[PDB]
């Protein structure tokens, strides 16, 4: 890291001089809690048939969405004190903060 | 194994299986496509698998400028010394600049309208074309950069291209920080959570880890609950702009052609300002436009965003609801009765219990968006803790935070204190009537609107080098 | 991880049910603070000639040892309130807790 | 390559540079041997390099049983159903068990006495032969395991090998936890730091991270300041064991032959009980036996343990003194004056600043051992915080903590509460007079001693299956 600079680097490198990669791009996320995998180190819960999580069957993501998230659109409640721009700034801001790469 | 065309579960695919009596997919041999997030350390028999953030964590407008040097370079106009971002060289929006096109191998945008032949846009971030309302915001900030760079060239003749670009980039970043912490975050968290997680700023603290936490990538998806089933477009007097004023969201995803061929960003920005967000209710969580028809036009099957969020949290090895409550110093319900009390909704607690068996296994996005919203806020205690904690870190642990001593002068901070999203819209669009501050609260025209003329534009006099 | 068990595993695996590798052998140490490397991610301070750590030269470990740690043996002070066994249990306990492998 | 035989700085080596006019290493271009700790994720251009713990973090006597299954099985006597640990088949210590020999590729113990031909010992941990005193403790617990297995076999005749082994192993682990937390840590931390970091155990907490922190591997090396320059051997009346009762440490490292051929473990264990440890003082930090002559018989030149500790902290990317002070909630000295105040020693602070320039850069081991010792403790505030925090986690985060509900019966816990290191020595050696509790404080014969006959044996009655 340069002893002195004038602006941000494009990658975020050197924002934190004592630990130069913190906040920079193409770096592993920090864990606020230890990860919980089916095998303890790499497989996601729900990967292996019959394997439970903490004493209970893993619920299919699609089943939870069908059962709890699904709702009749005509019931939709317009937020009287929020503009749709509130949603949009959110997405825009999320896209300044994190993008999690996947294989093509 | 092709995760997009096969339902076989093998690295790196983690297809979502289909339950019996599914409301849409009656074929249980089918599945919802899912690619596991890239591991930070591939094949290791030592590390606990982690995922990667491809962007800078800092609120630095990296979605405008890019998070890698090649890209940041390719996004600049390097044909003169004006320090501008490159614009579209084939189309303009009523005289104004569009984002440049990208060169994608399997461009999804083209598939949204084969006739149009309009590819995806190229930006600081790779998702700018995912919805036209997002594309419009990228386009806005792109224009503001160039405008600033232009005025900056006026105030300081000697400043070369590099200087112009960086100084303009610095103001845009500050604008994103200001709009975010002054206007956006308080309405996300509400009064109490804002006081708690974002106390008055003091100054840069180099021991404050500014990295995005794995859990944030999923919790901040709380926004999916704010999505309306339509893209709303209005004319200069905020009336429905025919022939397609209310297009289903399942026909706007990656539809860059709509920005280019259907009126530009003005009708889109007006729609964002004068249309109410959807409110998150405990039995009205997320609309089918994203739960049943996400990306329908650009792949073999419609996706389920809420389902993807829960699949992703497991892909990422994220702890369940109670572990996150504990982390946040919030009580951990163990019985359906306890859950009912925390949720102020016995019916919802029951549904969650019958799906998960224990509140320990509720996926973080599902549990998070399930809590009743805090007063004058739009998330519950858990998400408030997770989102507020994240943003305090992004603020306090940023050496270039706009208020940090040394970044801007006292008079420069005074000048930036006058910026607003409405003002930016006024400076880079044909729209002359804009929402009153706070833009994220105002949503009813003409009641919550004012002319641009009454709003002072950023005074850059204190940027004079003289 | 089995449902119930009366004894510890040899590797420490499954001591923690939700995250079964925690405390288990052949795993990376937990970081209580972000790592500080010369290049931000791997080179140790003292690796690159001319590279300072936060504005000052990296002090040679052997120089620090010579100037600050070295002392006349005949000056050694016997601890009236501790046995040598106090030292020895420490090392024995240290060897129950951690061993940082190195290539041979 | 071979980091042991050249001064080339290339992976995996990080040789220590020599300062000009070094009192020993006169060729300034030469070096002190050093191999980088294995990275958790080799050659990664994404991960922040980290190091590996090859052992179980739990206080579970893994230094006895092994932390890997194949080794674990190889330490066990599988020639019968007595659930015993394997013992040396070539030699005995006055009719008692020694550790078996290991099968090393470049056995360093062989080099300590070429004519004796005694290889290193095989144990749960690979460093058992590092010094005979360590070897003696390893041997003691091996005997204790076999003793317990035998006693349990008489009480529970139907119990097979596996059961006896597991039950004995469980008791041995419990003993190590008890001696460590009841007798050892209080005398490390001082009463104040003990109440602070080690409050009354309540119960197992599955959310407490029990992993060893990277900095602890360096901070717990405070014990190096406790090392005397000799191995003391005493006869059965606690007098000097002729002809050589005081062996320079530089000639006992990896000297397993001394255990086998020079009197076994009794003289060694008496030596440990009736000789004071070295007191750490600010101008008497660590002796030259380890600072100039560490491992002299098995290396090209003597190593420097203090200097290796500092090089190691850098290899591991550990933050400097002030960052650790901050982590611990302790005031961060920024000037020589301030450091002078914190250390209660302006001269020392001055020497540290002449070497380091800023307190922010002082290595954790060096800063840590420089601090004035807490009352009735053997470390200062910084090390107290780091060590205390680590042991709390190891206790609260261990599902098989001896006091955790369901591990032992109430009757068993009461019995275990009566164990002591002095009694274990009585049970497994020819020594009949041992130290008064606390064995870690007691250090003067005959004053601090008593007959084994006045110490009751562990009552195993409550292990009998009804
Ligand atoms: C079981 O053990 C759990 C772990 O406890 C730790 O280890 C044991 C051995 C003890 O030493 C214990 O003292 C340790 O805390 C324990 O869960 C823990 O509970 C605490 C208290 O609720 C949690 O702290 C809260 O954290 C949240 C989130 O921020 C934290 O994490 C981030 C990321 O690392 C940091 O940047 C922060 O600084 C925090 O460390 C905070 O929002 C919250 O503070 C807010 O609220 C308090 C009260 O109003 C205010 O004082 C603050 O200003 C804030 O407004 C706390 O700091 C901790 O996250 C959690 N850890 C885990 C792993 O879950 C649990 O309670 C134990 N259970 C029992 C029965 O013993
Ligand atoms: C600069 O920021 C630093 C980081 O601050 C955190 O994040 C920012 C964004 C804020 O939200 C802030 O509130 C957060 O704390 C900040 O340094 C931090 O300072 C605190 C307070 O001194 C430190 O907490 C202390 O930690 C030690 C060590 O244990 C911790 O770590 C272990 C293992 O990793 C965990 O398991 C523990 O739960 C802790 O998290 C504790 O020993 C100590 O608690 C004891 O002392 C108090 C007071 O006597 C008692 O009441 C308790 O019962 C305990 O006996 C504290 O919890 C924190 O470690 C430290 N973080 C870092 C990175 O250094 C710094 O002060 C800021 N400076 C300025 C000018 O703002
Ligand atoms: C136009 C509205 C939005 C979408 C369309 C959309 C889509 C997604 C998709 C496809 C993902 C990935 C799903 C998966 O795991 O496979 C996704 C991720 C994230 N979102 Fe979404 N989102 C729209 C809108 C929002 C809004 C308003 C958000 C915030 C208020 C929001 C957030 C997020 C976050 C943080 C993620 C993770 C990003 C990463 O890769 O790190 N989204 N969204
Ligand atoms: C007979 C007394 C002791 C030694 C001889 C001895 C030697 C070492 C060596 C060679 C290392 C590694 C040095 C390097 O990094 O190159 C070392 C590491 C550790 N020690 Fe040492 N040690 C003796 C005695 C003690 C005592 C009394 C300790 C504790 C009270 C103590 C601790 C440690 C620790 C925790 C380490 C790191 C272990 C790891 O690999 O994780 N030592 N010691
Ligand atoms: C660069 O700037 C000049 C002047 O504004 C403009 O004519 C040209 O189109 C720009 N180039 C690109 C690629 O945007
Ligand atoms: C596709 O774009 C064309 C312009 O090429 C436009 O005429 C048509 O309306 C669009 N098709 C759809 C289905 O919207
Ligand atoms: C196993 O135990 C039996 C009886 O204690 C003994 O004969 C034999 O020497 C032991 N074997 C080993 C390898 O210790
Ligand atoms: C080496 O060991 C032999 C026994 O094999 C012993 O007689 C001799 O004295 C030892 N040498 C030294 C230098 O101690
Ligand atoms: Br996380
Ligand atoms: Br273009
Ligand atoms: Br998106
Ligand atoms: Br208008
Ligand atoms: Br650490
Ligand atoms: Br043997
Ligand atoms: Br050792
Ligand atoms: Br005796
Ligand atoms: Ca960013
Ligand atoms: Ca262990």
């Amino acid at each position: 890291c340069p002893e002195q600079d004038k602006y941000r680097t494009i990658t975020g490198m050197c924002n934190n001089r004592r630990s130069p990669t913190l906040g920079a791009s193409n770096r592993a996320f920090v864990r606020w809690l230890p990860a919980e995998y089916e095998d303890g180190f790499s497989l996601p819960y729900g990967w292996t048939p019959g394997v439970k999580r903490n004493g209970f069957p893993v619920a299919l993501a699609r089943a939870v969405s069908n059962e709890i998230v699904r709702f009749p659109t005509d019931q939709l409640t317009p937020d009287q004190e929020r503009s749709l721009m509130f949603m949009q700034w959110g997405q825009l801001l999320d896209h300044d903060l994190d993008f999690t790469p996947e294989p093509a | 194994v092709n995760c997009e065309t096969s339902c076989v579960q093998q690295p790196p695919c983690f297809p979502l299986k289909i339950p019996p009596n599914d409301p849409r997919i009656k074929n249980q041999a089918d599945c919802i496509p899912f690619f596991r997030s890239c591991p930070a350390c591939p094949g290791s028999n030592i590390t606990i698998r982690n995922q990667i953030n491809a962007l800078t964590s800092f609120v630095d407008a990296s979605m405008v400028y890019g998070s890698e040097e090649p890209l940041a370079r390719n996004l600049r106009n390097m044909s003169n010394q004006l320090g501008l971002l490159a614009v579209n060289q084939r189309f303009q929006d009523n005289g104004r600049a569009l984002l440049p096109f990208d060169n994608l191998h399997d461009d999804p945008c083209l598939l949204t309208n084969r006739s149009a032949r309009i590819p995806c846009f190229l930006a600081g971030d790779t998702r700018s074309s995912e919805m036209p309302e997002l594309t419009s915001m990228h386009t806005l900030l792109l224009r503001e950069h160039n405008r600033l760079a232009t005025e900056l060239k006026s105030l300081n003749p000697r400043w070369d291209g590099e200087r112009l670009y960086q100084e303009a980039r610095k103001i845009v970043g500050a604008m994103v920080q200001i709009i975010t912490y002054r206007d956006y975050l308080p309405l996300v968290l509400g009064p109490t959570a804002m006081r708690k997680y974002l106390p008055t700023y003091r100054s840069y603290n180099d021991s404050v880890d500014p990295r995005i936490a794995n859990v944030f990538t999923n919790a901040f998806r709380y926004g999916h609950t704010l999505i309306q089933p339509f893209m709303f477009r209005l004319d200069n007097r905020y009336q429905p702009m025919e022939p397609n004023p209310r297009v289903p969201l399942s026909r706007v995803f990656f539809a860059s052609w709509r920005v280019v061929l259907e009126g530009g960003i003005d009708p889109i920005l007006r729609g964002l300002m004068a249309t109410p967000a959807k409110l998150n209710r405990q039995n009205q969580i997320a609309v089918d436009e994203i739960r049943e028809r996400l990306f329908e036009q650009v792949m073999r099957i419609g996706l389920d965003l809420p389902a993807l969020n829960m699949q992703r949290s497991r892909d990422h090895g994220l702890p369940g609801y109670n572990a996150w409550r504990r982390f946040c110093g919030l009580p951990q319900p163990e019985t359906v009765g306890q859950l009912g009390t925390v949720l102020r909704n016995l019916k919802l607690a029951r549904k969650l219990m019958e799906q998960y068996g224990t509140p320990n296994n509720i996926d973080i996005w599902m549990g998070g968006v399930s809590e009743p919203l805090k007063r004058k806020g739009r998330v519950g205690p858990l998400l408030a803790c997770i989102i507020g904690t994240q943003f305090r870190k992004l603020r306090d642990g940023d050496r270039f935070w706009w208020e940090n001593e040394g970044v801007f002068s006292m008079q420069q901070r005074q000048a930036l204190a006058q910026i607003s999203l409405p003002r930016i819209i006024c400076d880079n669009t044909g729209i002359t009537t804009v929402s009153k501050n706070n833009i994220f609260m105002s949503n009813s025209y003409p009641r919550d609107f004012v002319n641009c003329s009454t709003l002072p534009a950023l005074n850059l006099a204190s940027w004079r080098e003289a």
